[PDB]
Formats: structure tokens, C-alpha cells, sequence
């Protein structure tokens, strides 16, 4: 049993209590839930951060504890694309690291008043080196592909780090 | 450049090292303590260590400084190089060094495996060490000294 921290991030209403419910009670504030993925039990912790995100302690505690982050802007909406780049700097920063687990997600990708184009979004994925993932939280659409490719985002720089032969010296000198 | 190599001027203006010990790590004894300085640019210093050096399982290093000058990430980068050969790299860092202070430096080498370890008789005079001297990203000196085993 491998426990998973996914925090979802985003602007207001872009639809992050939505993805969490579905994720969790499949139908249209931690929560832990037991997941098969990849045949492999994994306890899933998950934070919405609708709540949290404007109080300071509590934004850089769950940036410090969140393992993944799934980054999350609406498609009809420009502006939660933009400020996608805020929550990415933010948590890189509470990290002090560059390679944070992280999964950009285009989320109510059922509605057609689309002002985000995936390619634009696919392009700020592929300049971070993350995966994007389309979603609808209303009809479940890449819910599931969201939440699970983040925990495999994790499990690979897991592994990563418990690699990265302590070295001794031929001459003493 | 320029504007950086004055500060590395000024920091190697102040800086002495005014002795080097190695010391057996399990009993404290003191093997070898160093003369010349070694820290110098421009020339191969030179440095006869005691055979039984090899034998240790492991040495204290302590290296005794002074600088006029303050740095905020004092480190050395080491490469050991055999026949021309490079045989070792390594890192060792000091941080925060106050203005005008005098400061004692211990770093712990352990020895490589035995079925890895080579022979006095073949690195004595073979070894050269490289060491630069950087405060953080600054390279402030470069000097070699060719090792002898006696
Ligand atoms: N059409 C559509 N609406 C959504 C979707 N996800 C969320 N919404 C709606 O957008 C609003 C904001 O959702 P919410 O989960 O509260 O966003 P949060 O503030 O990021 O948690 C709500 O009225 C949701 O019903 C979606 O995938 N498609
Ligand atoms: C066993 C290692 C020997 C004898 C020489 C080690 C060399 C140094 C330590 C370099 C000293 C240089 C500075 C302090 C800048």
C-alpha cells in the first residue's frame, strides 16, 4: 500500500470541487481514498484547495506537503489559463525544487464556447514537461486519466530520487 | 569577469592556509602535517605523505585558513588525477566564512574498497590533485600538487 498527496490547484470556479466529487463519489476538505491503479492499491489524500488557497499558512502548508499537483484551468475561460503560471511558480518556490509532480489539466472541455485552445495549453504542458489532460466534471470525461496520471507523475520522480555508490578515495588525499 | 575576477583577487589577497593535518579517523593520530603552502597558484607544489596513509580506513583532513575577506559559500572542488588520468572528483564545502577570521576545516575521506585500492609504488608521483577554490560560483584559484607516497 503506497499513500499518494494530490493537491488540486486553480483559479475560483474553474471546477476543482467538481473533479475531487467525481474523482472520489463518482457522480456530478482532505479526503483519503483506497484506488487500484495499475493493478497496485494506492491510498489517494486529495485537497481541494477552493477553500484554503487564500490563507497563507495553509497555502504553503499544502504546497510543502502535496506530493502532485494537478493544475487546473477552465477552457472557456482565459483568464484561469493565465493564471496557471502563478500556481506553477508558487509551488516550485514553497519547493525549492524544479521537478514537481504536476499535471495541467483543461477542465468543462463539454462546453463549446471554447477560448483555450488545446494546442495553446498542450504548448504550456510540453514547455513545463507535464501532462495535459482535457476534462469534464460534468460528464466524467479524463477524470480518472487526470488523477491517475498524476499519481504515476509521482511514482516515477519516487523512484527517481530513491536512486539518485557513495564514493571513497584511492589515495586519501 | 572583470567585475568578479577583482573579487576573486581581493578574496585571494587575504586568504592563507596556514597548515594542513591528516589524521588516522578511528585513533586521532596525526600522520602528516603539511609545510609548504599548498593553496598557491602558478606553481606544482609537492607533498610526501606517509605510505600507511593507504592503509587507514579512513583520514580526517583539517585544513587551518585565514581570509581579510568575507564569503557567504567558501568550497573547494578536488580532481585527482592518476598518469593523467582522472581517478577521483570531489566536493567539499565550508559556507559562511566571517571577515578577518581564522578557521579550522575537517573533512572526512574514507578509503575505497580493498579489491579497489592501488599500490604506494604506483601512484606515488602519479597523482596530481587539482583544487579550485570558488566562493559559491566564483572561481577564485586554481593549484595542483603532485602526491608522493614515502
Ligand atoms: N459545464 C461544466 N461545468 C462545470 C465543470 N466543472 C465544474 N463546473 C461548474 O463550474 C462551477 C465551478 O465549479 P467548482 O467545482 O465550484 O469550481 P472550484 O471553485 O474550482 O471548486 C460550478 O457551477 C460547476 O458546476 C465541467 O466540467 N463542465
Ligand atoms: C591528501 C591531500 C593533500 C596532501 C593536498 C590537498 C590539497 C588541498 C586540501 C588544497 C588546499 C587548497 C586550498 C585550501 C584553496
Amino acid at each position: 500500500g503506497t499513500e499518494y498527496k494530490l493537491v488540486v490547484v486553480g483559479a475560483g470556479g474553474v471546477g476543482k470541487s467538481a473533479l475531487t466529487i467525481q474523482l472520489i463519489q463518482n457522480h456530478f476538505d482532505s479526503y483519503r481514498k483506497q484506488v487500484v491503479i495499475d493493478g497496485e492499491t494506492c491510498l489517494l489524500d486529495i485537497l481541494d484547495t477552493a477553500g484554503q488557497e487564500e490563507y497563507s499558512a495553509m497555502r504553503d502548508q499544502y504546497m510543502r506537503t502535496g506530493e502532485g499537483f494537478l493544475c487546473v484551468f477552465a477552457i472557456n475561460n482565459t483568464k484561469s489559463f493565465e493564471d496557471i503560471h502563478h500556481y506553477r511558480e508558487q509551488i516550485k518556490r514553497v519547493k525549492d525544487s524544479e521537478d514537481v509532480p504536476m499535471v495541467l489539466v483543461g477542465n468543462k472541455c463539454d462546453l463549446p464556447s471554447r477560448t483555450v485552445d488545446t494546442k495553446q495549453a498542450q504548448d504550456l504542458a510540453r514547455s513545463y514537461g507535464i501532462p495535459f489532460i482535457e476534462t469534464s466534471a460534468k460528464t466524467r470525461q479524463g477524470v480518472d486519466d487526470a488523477f491517475y496520471t498524476l499519481v504515476r507523475e509521482i511514482r516515477k520522480h519516487k523512484e527517481k530520487m530513491s536512486k539518485d555508490k557513495k564514493k571513497k578515495s584511492k589515495t586519501k588525499c | 569577469m572583470s567585475a568578479k575576477d577583482e573579487r576573486a583577487r581581493e578574496i585571494l589577497r587575504g586568504f592563507k592556509l596556514n597548515w594542513m593535518n591528516l589524521r588516522d579517523a578511528e585513533t586521532g593520530k596525526i600522520l602528516w602535517q603539511g609545510t609548504e603552502d599548498l593553496s598557491v597558484p602558478g606553481v606544482e607544489h609537492e607533498a610526501r605523505v606517509p605510505k600507511k596513509i593507504l592503509k587507514c580506513k579512513a583520514v580526517s583532513r583539517e585544513l587551518n585558513f585565514s581570509s581579510t575577506e568575507q564569503m557567504e559559500k567558501f568550497r573547494l572542488e578536488q580532481k585527482v588525477y592518476f598518469k593523467g588520468q582522472c581517478l577521483e572528483e570531489w566536493f567539499f564545502e565550508f559556507g559562511f566564512v566571517i571577515p578577518n577570521s581564522t578557521n579550522t576545516w575537517q573533512s572526512l575521506i574514507e578509503a575505497a574498497p580493498e579489491s579497489q585500492m592501488m599500490p604506494a609504488s604506483v601512484l606515488t608521483g602519479n597523482v596530481i590533485i587539482e583544487t579550485k577554490f570558488f566562493d559559491d560560483d566564483l572561481l577564485v584559484s586554481t593549484s595542483r600538487v603532485r602526491l608522493f607516497y614515502v
